């Protein structure tokens, strides 16, 4: 379980690094799908089986399909490759590195008994979701309705 | 057997990668892609935290996070389609006239 | 960790790698051997698929623990599905799910 | 030497300082979304560093 | 815990607003009637206020591991509902001028009111996250409701990108806090730390990322640069709803979070919030000095007023009257910003189209509409903190809370920023009574007019006579 976790984490990091630097949008979305598949593998390593199934079904299988659809209908800044020359990403890269080093300083120093990896099934997640999480479920349906209304209002052609 | 610290650090790495991808790109599409990276990293961190304690709450927060990610991706791609159909240009620095 | 579960893990891994290797070898033998010589409705449909897929995930999570949730959970899913059907009805009547006007 | 009220001018100096500071601060409202995201990340860095120091 | 019938009797505004959403949506599916759908929205919000009265007849209880309802929650729910009702009232002439679909605006406004109610009753990280998303994404729709307008599309893109980034920051911070604490309840955020170990770095960094997200949502420096562009680009009723309802609901749930979290009295977070409040007050007041646009000026004003609110928040655990000060200030700020952005709304109504300019030109407003000039002047004096207005009563409350907690740097910041505010607010008012060089007839425009006059009368009356509002806020104590 540690083996799959570490290879999938490394694949996700590498794929994200190719995502944020690539020039072709379809290639970047393909690397993003690869990173999502790796993150699902990480979820399956931890025992969150429902989370991994949802990472493939919902994130890679719906959201990235929407991004892919938008890129295809765009038929697509690319030529100069601004983000490749160091005079553009000199600042943001070290800024993100400083933020990352402060965050991982906070990570190092906490109680860590390790993750057992015992599978938390989707049935227990359903009992929790439809037990002590009634208002999260109803208002999450409410939120998705809001997003649907907004995206139809903005994205229709006329 | 897996440390919580390593999963949290992996989520932090993906979060800061999404943040710098959000900043450095003039194209709005790559900005939306970086936003998706950041929110997926946050959801991953919640899954790691929930799986460490043996609780269902991490996957529940993951479900709420991906609901948010789906809705925000929908709205952002609608706005990107509007920008492309009204300006024929996805340069985000051209959308800058309000200032002062 | 029983012997059966690690046997099934090995079988699943072998199934994965044999399927992927068979497809890749099939294309490799195809290439190596031989003789050389849009409207916004698409975005709306994909977007509706994404939103209703997340609602479907909530229904997935409910469905596997019906006997452990009672009638209260049925009521919870009842307002959930009622709001889902209200949104679907809204999309149908406003012409969002109408490919031909 | 005292026909133009020098004490009044010295007490009017903070108004000049306020106008200069406001004009300097208004340069950061350039209207660029990328700079707004960059300033959010800079503020995140500052807040995290200040919280880790104390 | 589970749900009882009495727990359903402690849940009515949420259900009423949700059923209003469903009913308005089905009525849109029936037919596209602007009048009927707007009326159904305002009856639903009024019924939610009456439901607040009915749950005020009931007691205070923990309705979920998520929700907790007490008089604190009813007060913030009432503020959010009043803001939403004013937004619908101002939006009707604006949407009358808008030559596209109009009732989706009301659907998103109601959904955002639902999220504000959730934030008002939130006692849990999941509920706080969900309420923040529920007020954010309808605002993505509403800020760019007139997406064909180039300024509104710019504001929509800016607010959507920056709020998605802030939601990512807040979610990451919540994940780190849950990684430390092991419980998403507010009262357990630091419970497993004892013997002076309250300053654990993971809890502090998680709270820092949440502070980044929330301070974006509260227009706190340096997460404030979005505020003038988004305020100016958004529709004027949308600017009203943002400035009142979103900031009030998020600051209420921030008040609750810093109240019941045991990590709320750590010195590091207090010092960081003090620096943020100081910078917010000074920067907003200094940046509003040379503004000729009323919407950008009100954005900088919102930055300064949220700095004053933060000053009231810092003195929570040291003092006692801090939450009462926050309530009184929130009432005064709600009425003042309601009146101000309401005059901005009615003078920009009806909507003139995506191509026509929405410039205000407040100079000489008295010589063609005297009463709106009077109400604009009254709210300009209220946001300045002149003693004849309730904005001064809030300023006096936060000054008393800063004096009691000996926050002398923040008190001096309040005085200096107040003087700079005097300059720019009085410039706006005297410009209203200047001479303009050169340059309606319905009853909903008159409804917006009587709304801003009622807000002026309330702020003036509670400026001269503040005791009823003080006794209203004081009885709204929560479950300690
Ligand atoms: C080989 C070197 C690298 C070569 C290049 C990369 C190839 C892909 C590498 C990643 C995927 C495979 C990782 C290795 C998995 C091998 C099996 C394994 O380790 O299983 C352990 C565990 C079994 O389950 P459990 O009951 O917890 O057992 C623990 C102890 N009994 O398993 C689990 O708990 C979960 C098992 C993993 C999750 C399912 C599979 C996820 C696949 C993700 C693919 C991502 C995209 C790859 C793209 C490649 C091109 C860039
Ligand atoms: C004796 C020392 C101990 C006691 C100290 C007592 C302090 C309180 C009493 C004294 C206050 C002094 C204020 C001085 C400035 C007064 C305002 C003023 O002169 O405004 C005029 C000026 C606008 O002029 P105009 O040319 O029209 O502007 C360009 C656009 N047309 O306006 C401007 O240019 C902008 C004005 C901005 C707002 C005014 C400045 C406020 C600064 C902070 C004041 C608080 C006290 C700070 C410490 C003061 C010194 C000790
Ligand atoms: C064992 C027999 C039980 C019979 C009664 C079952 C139902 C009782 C509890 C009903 C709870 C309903 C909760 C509805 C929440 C809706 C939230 C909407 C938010 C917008
Ligand atoms: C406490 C509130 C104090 C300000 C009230 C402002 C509104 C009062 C009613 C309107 C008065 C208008 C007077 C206009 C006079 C213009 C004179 C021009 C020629 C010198
Ligand atoms: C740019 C505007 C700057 C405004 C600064 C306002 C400063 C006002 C005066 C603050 C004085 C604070 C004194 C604190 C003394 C604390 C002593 C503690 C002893 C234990």
């Amino acid at each position: 379980m540690e083996f799959a976790f570490y290879i999938c984490g490394l694949i996700a990091i590498l794929a994200t690094l190719r995502v944020i630097t690539h020039t072709n949008p379809v290639h970047a979305l393909l690397y993003l799908i690869i990173s999502l598949l790796a993150i699902s593998g990480v979820f399956f390593s931890l025992g969150a089986y429902f989370a991994g199934a949802l990472e493939i079904i919902v994130y890679a299988g719906a959201i990235m399909v929407l991004f892919v659809f938008v890129v295809m209908m765009l038929n697509l800044i690319e030529q100069e490759r601004q983000w490749l020359k160091p005079q553009v990403w000199i600042g943001p890269a070290i800024l993100s590195a400083i933020m990352l080093v402060v965050i991982v300083y906070a990570i190092l120093g906490v109680n860590d008994q390790g993750i057992d990896g015992t599978p938390i099934s989707a049935k227990a997640v359903g009992i929790t979701l439809f037990g002590p999480y009634v208002l999260a479920v109803e208002l999450a349906s409410m939120l998705l309705l809001a997003g649907l209304v907004v995206a139809f209002h903005v994205g229709r052609e006329e | 057997m897996i440390p919580l610290q390593h999963g949290l650090i992996l989520a932090a790495i993906l979060f800061v990668l999404g943040l710098t991808g959000l900043v450095i790109r003039r194209n709005l599409l790559f900005m939306l892609i970086g936003l998706e990276i950041m929110i997926n990293a946050s959801a991953l961190a919640f899954v790691v935290a929930g799986s460490y304690w043996g609780q269902t709450d991490g996957q529940v927060m993951y479900i709420l996070a991906i609901s948010l990610a789906a809705a925000e991706a929908s709205i952002g791609l609608a706005l990107l389609l509007q920008l492309h159909r009204r300006r024929q240009n996805l340069n985000i620095d051209s959308v800058s006239e309000m200032r002062g | 960790t029983s012997t059966e579960v690690i046997a099934h893990h090995w079988a699943f891994a072998i199934f994965l790698i044999v399927a992927i290797g068979l497809c890749c070898l099939m294309l490799v033998g195809g290439w190596f051997l031989g003789g050389r010589a849009l409207s916004a409705k698409f975005y709306l449909v994909a977007m509706f698929f994404v939103i209703f897929d997340v609602e479907a995930l909530y229904l997935f999570a409910w469905s596997t623990s019906i006997r452990e949730s009672g009638w209260v959970g049925f009521v919870e899913a009842a307002i959930f599905i009622f709001v889902l059907l209200a949104g679907l009805v809204y999309l149908v009547r406003i012409g969002a799910l109408d490919w031909t006007p | 030497l005292l026909k133009r009220d020098p004490l009044n001018s010295m007490m009017n100096i903070p108004a000049v300082l306020s106008r200069f500071a406001g004009k300097g601060l208004l340069l950061s409202e350039n209207g660029y979304l990328r700079w707004y995201v960059a300033s959010m990340s800079i503020g995140a860095v500052v807040v995290l560093a200040l919280l880790m120091v104390l | 815990m589970t749900i009882t019938p009495q727990n359903l009797i402690a849940l009515l505004p949420l259900l009423i607003v949700g059923l209003t959403v469903v009913v308005v949506m089905l009525s849109i599916a029936w037919r596209r009637n602007h009048f009927l759908n707007a009326t159904l929205s305002v009856i639903g919000l009024n019924a939610a206020l009456v439901s607040l009265w009915f749950v005020g007849q009931a007691g205070a209880m923990d309705v979920t591991p998520l929700m907790r309802v007490d008089g604190f929650a009813m007060l913030y729910t009432g503020l959010v509902l009043l803001a939403s009702l004013a937004t619908c009232t101002f939006a009707y002439p604006w949407l009358e001028g808008y030559n596209d679909n109009k009732d989706e605006f009301y659907l998103l406004v109601l959904i955002a009111a639902l999220g504000g109610i959730l934030l008002a009753n939130a006692n849990h990280l999941a509920s706080l996250f969900l309420g923040i998303e529920l007020i954010s994404l309808p605002l993505f729709g509403l800020v760019g409701y007139a997406f064909r307008q180039k300024r509104s599309l710019e504001a929509s893109i800016k607010y959507t990108i920056l709020s998605a980034a802030a939601s990512s920051f807040l979610l990451f911070g919540m994940a780190l806090v849950y990684a430390q604490s092991g419980d998403l309840s507010f009262v357990a955020l630091g419970k497993n730390l004892g013997d002076g170990m309250l300053n654990e770095p993971l809890l502090l960094a998680g709270f820092g990322l949440m502070i980044v997200g929330l301070g974006f949502k509260l227009s706190l420096v340096p997460f404030h640069l979005w505020t003038p562009d988004v305020y100016q680009g958004a529709p004027a009723p949308v600017s009203t709803f943002l400035a009142t309802a979103s900031k009030i609901a998020i600051f209420g749930v921030v008040m609750r979070l810093f109240l019941y979290a045991p990590v709320g009295d750590s010195e590091a977070i207090r010092v960081v919030l003090a620096i943020i409040a100081f910078a917010s007050i000074i920067f907003g007041n200094l940046m509003a000095l040379s503004q000729t646009n009323i919407k950008r000026l009100l954005g900088y004003s919102s930055i300064s007023h949220l700095g004053y609110l933060l000053v009231a928040l810092i003195a929570l655990q040291t003092g006692e009257m801090s939450m009462e000060a926050v309530g009184v200030y929130l009432a005064g700020y709600l009425f003042s910003s309601l009146g101000a952005f309401g005059v901005v709304s009615l003078m920009s109504s009806p909507y003139r189209g995506p191509d026509a300019d929405s410039l205000f030109s407040y100079r000489g407003l008295f010589w063609h509409r005297p009463i709106l000039a009077a109400v604009m002047t009254v709210m300009m004096l209220s946001l300045a903190g002149i003693p004849m207005t309730l904005g001064f009563i809030g300023k006096f409350y936060v000054l008393a809370v800063g004096v009691q907690a000996h926050l002398w740097w923040l008190v001096g910041a309040v005085v200096v920023g107040s003087a700079i505010g005097l300059y720019y607010y009085l410039r706006v008012a005297v410009s209203l009574y200047l001479h303009a060089p050169e340059q309606p007839s319905n009853w909903q425009y008159s409804a917006g007019g009587i709304v801003v006059l009622i807000s002026a009368l309330l702020v003036l009356v509670l400026g001269v006579w503040p005791q009823p509002l003080i006794s209203i806020v004081r009885l709204a104590m929560p479950l300690m």
